[PDB]
RNA sequence: GGAUUAAGUGUAAUCCUCUGAAGGUGGUCUCGAGCCCUAGACAGCCGGGAUGUUGGCUUAGAAGCAGCCAUCAUUUAAAGA
């Protein structure tokens, strides 16, 4: 489902837990996960569209890898020249690649999490976003 | 060698290596004799003396002497006091001082809360003040810092116990203040 | 055990397989460790293992003191880095009191002439400065291999110097 | 003349004979090596140890610090996912 959660806000039962909690989502993972990325932009209402599979695994959004990387980097643009320009563009945490890969995963068909991260990294490489 | 001049407000006047201090707080004396050393004399100002000697040996001395004085100076004017709290696990401790260090004199009672009081000794000229409230502070002071020192200490140590472990019980009184 | 009247050379030759049989097998695993083949020699970081003594470590001495050595070389991820080399072999055979030759101390028995000591063990001998067993790789860590040999030495009768790369 | 030693080490050439091998000491003296310093060191010393965010994954947990991936951005005098 979808809800609008404050940037750095988490586990509380009344707001969060029973909505999704009955869906099969595990609140603990989401609270930390959501709060984690949401740290860079705090105080901002980010509506989350959580998607839960039969696995009861889930992902949520800000929609595209380039966009996701852009936001993770917190930079609006991609480097003019990805290979040459790097730090200028920006950087993202290795974990963040994992984060994006995980959210994107329903879309991606990587065999493993490592593969998915590699897929996202490929996009980042083009953008001039270093990991 | 070195020369220490101080303070006004406190006199000196040492003869035949006894040494002294003056006031206004009470005076302390300290023999300060060791090896061919001058045993510093007051030089119509303040005392400081060196003996023609060698290197380290005398040097470890006539350094120490310097520190014994200069802490005799401050122990005569504005004395030295050490201060610290008592407190631990259930039931309080009874600290109180009766004249003299002697058994059943110097404080402490129920350590944890044991029977039989255990405490001594007190130094020559030290004063044991007591707690502000029922019990939660001690002040130990006196002119000499060498009696006042191991009075508050030897009152902390008189809580130390070699048994279970310090960790489990943390009774005792410690003078955190210096 | 203990090794006393074992590693001091106060004898002379042989090993000689012709002459001797019933030699015990060495309990010293392979003297080729780490990845062999490729020349480890291209490496930063260097060597160790200098005896600093006289001689004759037994195979009992080297074989648990060397793989003991290797064991804490395992830290560098199994098959990934360094080659370990051992130098000298335990050729040298020793004999021990079989009461028939002479008298008194070992290599002497009972009677005069007669039973030389019966074969029991072999030990390589070394000189004042020889490299007992060396090899290295790039500075993997501070020097795990240097840590190796700490343990390696401390089971040698000799006092071994680490020796810097 | 000079220096070391604080253990009564030692005051024991050789050796059945004089043991000592792979306990401790910021007592003090002497010698060497590395790094840091007036773009100010140590104390060097004193005081302090940002927001998204518990980054993504993994995991019972995994919150800077088991492990894998990423290592951006913000607010900054400054502060690493």
């Amino acid at each position: 489902l979808y809800l609008r959660a404050v940037g750095g806000e988490v586990g509380a039962s009344a707001a969060l837990a029973p909505k999704i909690g009955p869906l099969g989502l595990s609140p603990k993972k989401v609270g930390e996960d959501i709060a984690k990325a949401t740290k860079e932009f705090k105080g901002i209402k980010v509506t989350v569209q959580l998607k839960i599979q039969n696995r009861q695994a889930a992902a949520s959004v800000v929609p595209s890898a380039s966009s996701l990387v852009i936001t993770a980097l917190k930079e609006p643009p991609r480097d003019r020249k990805k290979d040459k320009n790097v730090k200028h563009s920006g950087n993202i945490q290795l974990d963040e690649i994992i984060e994006i890969a995980r959210q994107m995963r329903d879309k991606s068909f990587g065999r493993t999490l490592a593969s998915v991260t590699k897929e996202i990294l490929g996009t980042a490489q083009s953008v001039g976003c270093r990991v | 060698e070195q020369q220490i001049e101080v303070p006004e407000g406190v006199t000196v006047s040492i003869k035949s290596r006894i040494v002294k201090v003056v006031g206004p707080r009470g005076t302390l004396t300290k023999n300060l004799k060791h090896i061919d050393v001058t045993f510093t004399k007051v030089n119509n100002q303040l005392i400081k003396v060196a003996v023609h000697n060698g290197g380290r040996k005398h040097v470890a001395a006539l350094r120490t002497v310097k520190s014994l004085v200069d802490n005799m100076i401050t122990g005569v004017t504005k004395g030295y006091k050490y201060k610290m709290r008592y407190v631990y696990a259930h039931f309080p401790i009874n600290v109180n001082i009766v004249e003299k260090d002697g058994a059943k004199f110097i404080e402490v009672r129920n350590f944890l809360g044991d029977k039989k009081i255990r405490n001594v000794p007190v130094r020559d000229g030290v004063t044991i003040e007591f707690s502000t409230n029922v019990k939660d502070e001690i002040v130990l002071s006196g002119n000499s810092v060498e009696d006042v020192s191991q009075n508050a200490a030897d009152l902390q140590q008189i809580c130390r116990v070699r048994n279970k472990d310090i960790r489990k019980f943390l009774d005792g009184i410690y003078v955190s203040h210096k | 055990r203990p090794a006393r009247c074992y590693r001091y050379q106060k004898n002379k030759p042989y090993p000689k397989s012709r002459y001797n049989r019933a030699v015990p097998d060495s309990k010293i695993r392979i003297y080729d460790l780490g990845k062999k083949k490729a020349t480890v020699d291209e490496f930063p970081l260097c060597v160790h293992l200098v005896s600093n003594e006289l001689e004759q470590l037994s195979s009992e001495a080297l074989e648990a003191a060397r793989i003991c050595a290797n064991k804490y070389m395992t830290t560098v991820s199994g098959r990934d880095a360094f080659h370990l080399r051992v130098r000298v072999h335990p050729f040298h055979v020793l004999r021990i009191n079989k009461m028939l030759s002479c008298a008194g101390a070992d290599r002497l028995q009972q009677g005069m002439r007669g039973a030389w000591g019966k074969p029991h063990g072999l030990a390589a001998r070394v000189d004042i400065g020889q490299i007992i067993f060396s090899v290295r790789t790039k500075d993997s860590n501070k020097d795990v291999v240097v840590e190796g040999l700490r343990r390696a030495r401390y089971k040698f009768p000799g006092q071994q110097k680490i020796i810097l790369s």
